[PDB]
């Protein structure tokens, strides 16, 4: 057989598995996928509804939310999973047509399908309560959502790569991913925040990728000076040059 | 598969994107000279307001139609034959002319103090220079007549009125014809714009060099997907 | 067919050695010193002003205040004397952008506002010369903020003309005498705290920093390119 | 300027046109659909489209 239909069969396989694992078999995590954006929702809007309507009123809240928060789920999601996709099959690594990379890929392409069906689904509830939930520029916001796909695939196969040993190490990730949630631009626009920190918050790609998915979502949407898409750019395409190279390695040392 | 070679994905990837780029940058493209001024509106004796409404009328549409009717916009885009990109093509519709001059100018205003610059391109450093100073001239006039109509409209009111009362009236009189006679607001220019000697754009070997780290990236990238693609058997 | 040339040896000597070396004979030796004088000014209404800091601020890089320094000083002709520190002296024949570049580079504006101070650095060659251009960029930055409101007055005193032309009488001639006081008066002046220095010792050559970081670049470029290297042997098994 | 007898005047297009004796509310509907006004935060501009 050719190397890409048995790709196919064997990503199938790993695809179907990584379901039965993450959704609990009896199809539960749905409950949960859907419910911490509706309560991250519940949480933030309670506080800053008065501060935001102050600062842009012409936006309002939730969309803003929405638009904030879910790539950067999607973001988190792919490291995270991604992270710890060795550990998780190490049992079954044994095959001859059972390479890490098939199973990173599966579980790259499990999270991008329940985030991409999460965000539908926001979108037609935030449609169906009377809000504003159709992008004035479609295919610009999809091609930086592919960027930011990229860019955390990446992330996450260099972190997979790199901490095979050591798995202490995978702390000081998701340790410093949660500062990334505030930092970034998610919860409350970057417009309030001072000049002075400014420079350093302009170092983060994900607040660029939020930004430009912000402007390119809602119509009338300004851009901070220093804002762009190249930056990200290369950061994705930098990275995912240095995974796949570190990968192609150490690709015989993954197996035990 | 077997069709993706390393030698044609290296053709395709690297080489012939890198041989049309530098083609054109070096053959085709065309310098733009680039002239910058820096101003502020005051009020002669808050003012963000004021300077806000200059961010908007320099790419308003009327302002277009003052600068093609003066300096004829329109057939000096249109000069440099070779380049095929950043020229304007004759004929196209008054939509794209805005875009294509909404590009060239370009406005930054910084609010820590609330100072506009503007940097307009040109094919021409004199030409440049010359359109730097009609928007900068058009803009003063405008900002002034923005509050001559008010004061006019003002004493067209004062004369439908018009003995105490002839007192008061032909005071009211005097007043809004001071008013819509007097310098309002004055332009303060900080920087006048400048007459360039090279031109500033494109920085050839800048998009060059990017762009030669950008195909090495990617075919980089596709051969080691690629590679592993293959690595089944 | 070149993964066994380029060994660690011949690598680490191509990347981390020669460069290195050849950094440092240019800056011990070749590099030339520049001196330094620093003067911290503020500008106070007479009889908040932070926007009058910040118009000098835009004005200290502007393109006229350096045509009327060069014109005054002949920066261009001081610039160009070392031919010893090329990578840092200013060329012959050079475009007006590129002078404007070089002398932004040489010249050092910062704004402090928790206190609201502007300091002024300027590195030349010689210390009288540095001296010198830092005494010539105070004094016309105080002419142009003279001159700023100067133009006003003096757009104001046109229309207080015309208004004499037109005719009441007392008035005009009060509102006339008003205007040529405002055109004459010494509006905004500039204050100093710190007036400029003549330095002694060179300090902008920091030669030993710039190695430092020379160490790090050389040492990642050598670690990406051997990385690389190594992909490129494992794809020749 | 009589709105709703310009509207009506495209028949190729099925869904972008203004039937003919719709309800009123649905004519103000088609009104703000096709009038777009956005107002700006930072200097209170106001651009209808
Ligand atoms: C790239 C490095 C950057 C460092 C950033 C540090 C900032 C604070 C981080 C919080 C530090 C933290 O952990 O979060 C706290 C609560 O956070 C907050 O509210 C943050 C409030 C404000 C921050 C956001 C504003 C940002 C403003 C601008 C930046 C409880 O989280 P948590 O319940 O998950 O704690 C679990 C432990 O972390 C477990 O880790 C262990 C351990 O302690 O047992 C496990 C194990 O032993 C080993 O792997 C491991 C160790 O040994 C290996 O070094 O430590």
């Amino acid at each position: 057989r050719s190397p890409w239909q048995i790709q196919q069969a064997v990503l199938f396989a790993l695809f179907l598995r990584e379901l039965k694992t993450r959704l609990g078999g009896r199809w539960l995590g749905v409950f949960w996928v859907l419910l911490e954006p509706v309560a991250h929702i519940a949480v933030m809007t309670t506080l800053f509804s008065l501060a935001h309507r102050a600062a842009m009123p012409s936006i309002e809240y939730p969309v803003f939310l929405i638009t904030g928060l879910i790539p950067f789920f999607m973001f988190r999601g792919l490291v995270t999973r991604l992270m710890e996709a060795i550990d998780s099959n190490r049992g079954l690594f044994a095959y001859r047509q059972v390479k890490p990379i098939d199973t990173v890929i599966a579980r790259a392409m499990l999270e991008i399908s329940l985030q991409s069906i999460v965000y539908l689904i926001a979108l037609g509830t935030l449609g169906w309560l009377g809000f504003h939930f159709l992008p004035v520029r479609a295919l610009e916001l999809a091609g930086v959502s592919a960027v930011l796909i990229m860019l955390g695939a990446s992330l996450g196969l260099f972190f997979a790569v790199v901490t095979n040993e050591i798995p202490q190490a995978r702390a000081i990730v998701r340790i410093s991913l949660l500062p990334l949630y505030f930092v970034s631009g998610v919860i409350f626009p970057v417009h309030t925040i001072p000049p002075q920190y400014l420079p350093l918050l302009q170092l983060n790609p994900v607040l660029h990728l939020i930004e430009l998915s912000r402007a390119s979502f809602f119509p009338q949407y300004r851009v901070l000076q220093g804002i762009n898409l190249a930056y990200p750019a290369g950061f994705a395409l930098l990275s995912l040059f240095l995974a796949l190279m570190l990968y192609r390695l150490r690709r015989h040392q993954l197996a035990s | 598969v077997s069709r993706l070679t390393a030698k044609r994905l290296q053709w395709a990837l690297v080489y012939l994107p890198m041989l049309v780029a530098t083609v054109y940058f070096l053959v085709f493209s065309a310098d733009r000279y680039v002239s910058e001024s820096v101003i502020t509106v005051r009020q002669t004796s808050a003012s963000r307001e004021d300077t806000c409404y200059l961010q908007t009328y320099i790419h308003s549409m009327g302002l277009l139609q003052k600068l093609d009717q003066q300096l004829k916009l329109r057939e000096h885009f249109g000069t440099p034959l070779r380049d095929p990109l950043f020229r304007l093509w004759g004929g196209t519709s008054q939509e794209w002319f805005l875009e294509y001059y909404r590009s060239r100018v370009e406005v930054l205003m910084d609010d820590i103090c609330g100072l506009l610059t503007v940097r307009v391109q040109g094919f021409e450093p004199e030409f440049a220079q010359a359109l730097n100073r009609a928007i900068l001239e058009e803009s003063e006039r405008f900002v002034n007549e923005l509050s001559h109509r008010m004061a006019r409209e003002q004493g067209q009111f004062a004369e439908a009125e018009l003995e105490d009362a002839y007192k008061l009236a032909l005071a009211a009189v005097e007043s809004a014809r001071i008013e819509a006679t007097r310098k309002l607001k004055s332009l303060v220019v900080v920087e006048p714009p400048v007459l360039p000697e090279i031109a500033e754009y494109p920085r050839r070997w800048y998009n060059l060099a990017t762009l030669l780290v950008v195909c090495c990236l990617i075919y980089g990238v596709v051969s080691l997907v690629v590679a592993t693609i293959r690595d089944h058997q």
